[PDB]
């Protein structure tokens, strides 16, 4: 009599392991005629409470109504599955991070980069129309995926669930200074996400990983407490400089909403 | 294991202490922090939290612990949180109580640091 049974773990065809780390394992596989990625989550002290929470939080991620949002196709409830598990469609180009920084075959041009920015801004504007907000999605280049036609899509499978440790931040270079220091309840989420978007703009402009020479702990402590900021690159157009600066305003309240920068990025298109 | 390294080799205790001093400074110096005394400088839990993030590759949001603890209880909470990060990283539950670190029990302090050293010797 549950509203959802989730995806049957027994119907997953696991083909090849892609990664393993602190958060779990990623596999390429197949399910009901789909090429998929499976994330098997690693959770210490799994409990019925956490399992209930996982099963309430996953349905919110099944967003099929926007081209720049990649849904979770479904999730395997644990029990009966061996571990809590997420499934999404396989995105052939991988993450935006992969395409920008690990791309061995080609370098995406700046017209494509501007389209990526527009894609991401449209997806985030849509996400911020949802009520309530999807808890705990950190926007960065690893949590945006590039689909078969080069469309950028916000990855809903990369949200942080309630039982995943809030005390460990693995991509602080994209996080707003106030979000390094204050609880999410005390921060305006869309303004914090706009800072992340500004860092994505910086990444698209420089084709460098922000603060690549520093550990995550160095980044978080220096951005939060010592005013460390990305250096605005030389020789970029005044319009791109101006957009980056307004999106990275030190005052969260002065940062634009995503729906206000979508038309700006639309006019920047050249394709 | 840590009974002999502590008790019946007083000059060898100093060897381990100098080794641990070197290891924690390898990492904490990256935040412009220096440790000269293991007897007190980990008692308030702050450097343990910062050390775990340096060793395991994450930032710890400042709302998750007390960066400037103002009570014994906040220091205990910092040490307890650092112990949780320790278990998150694969180490088994630390033997000392949180209070043992806050009270500058050198054996409790040295055991926790040595276990971090045994695991993370080669992290750069
Ligand atoms: C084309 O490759 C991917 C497509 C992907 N498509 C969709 N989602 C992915 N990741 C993901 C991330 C979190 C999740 F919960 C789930 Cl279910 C999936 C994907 C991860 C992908 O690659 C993951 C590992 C990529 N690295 C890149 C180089 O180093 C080793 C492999």
């Amino acid at each position: 009599m549950n509203k959802h049974s989730g995806i049957d773990f027994k119907q997953l065809n696991f083909l090849t392991k892609l990664n393993e780390n602190h958060s779990g394992e990623l596999w390429k596989g197949r399910w009901q005629g789909n090429d998929i990625v499976v994330k098997v989550l690693k959770v210490r002290d799994w409990s019925t409470r956490k399992s209930r929470d996982f099963n309430e939080e996953c349905p919110r991620l099944r967003i099929f109504s926007h081209p720049n949002v990649l849904p979770v196709l479904g999730a395997c409830q644990s029990p009966p599955a061996p571990h809590p598990t997420l499934i999404t469609h396989w995105m052939p180009y991988g993450s935006l991070y992969n395409v920008l920084h690990e791309g061995t075959n080609f370098v995406v041009d700046q017209s494509q980069a501007v389209k990526f920015a527009l894609d991401m801004a449209r997806g985030m504007a849509f996400l911020h129309t949802l009520e309530p907000l999807i808890p705990r999605h950190a926007l960065n280049s690893r949590s945006v995926m590039i689909d078969e036609d080069m469309t950028a899509r916000i990855s809903m499978a990369d949200v942080k669930f309630s039982f995943q440790s809030p005390g460990r931040m693995y991509a602080p270079a994209w996080v707003a200074p106030e979000a390094l220091q204050k609880k999410p309840e005390d921060t305006n989420r869309q303004s914090a996400d706009m800072w992340s978007f500004a860092v994505l703009l910086w990444e698209l402009v420089t084709r460098e990983v922000p603060f690549a020479d520093l550990s995550n702990m160095e980044i978080g402590m220096k951005v939060a407490l010592e005013g460390l900021r990305p250096t605005i690159p030389p020789g970029i157009s005044p319009h791109v400089s101006k957009l980056m600066k307004i999106c990275m305003n030190e005052d969260p309240a002065k940062r634009p909403k995503f729906d206000m920068i979508v038309p700006i990025l639309e006019k920047m298109q050249d394709k | 294991a840590f009974d002999t390294l502590f008790d019946h080799a007083p000059d060898k205790l100093n060897v381990v202490k100098k080794t641990l001093i070197t290891f924690v400074n390898k990492h904490l110096n990256k935040l412009n922090l220096e440790v000269t005394e293991l007897e007190t400088q980990f008692a308030d839990g702050v450097y343990l939290v910062l050390l775990m993030g340096l060793l395991e590759g994450y930032f710890v949001p400042l709302h998750s612990f007390f960066l400037t603890p103002d009570s014994f209880e906040q220091k205990v909470l910092n040490v307890s949180f650092a112990f949780e990060l320790m278990q998150d990283g694969g180490l088994e539950k630390p033997k000392p109580r949180p209070e043992d670190i806050v009270n500058c029990d050198l054996k409790s302090t040295l055991r926790v640091l040595y276990n971090l050293f045994t695991k993370y010797r080669n992290v750069e």
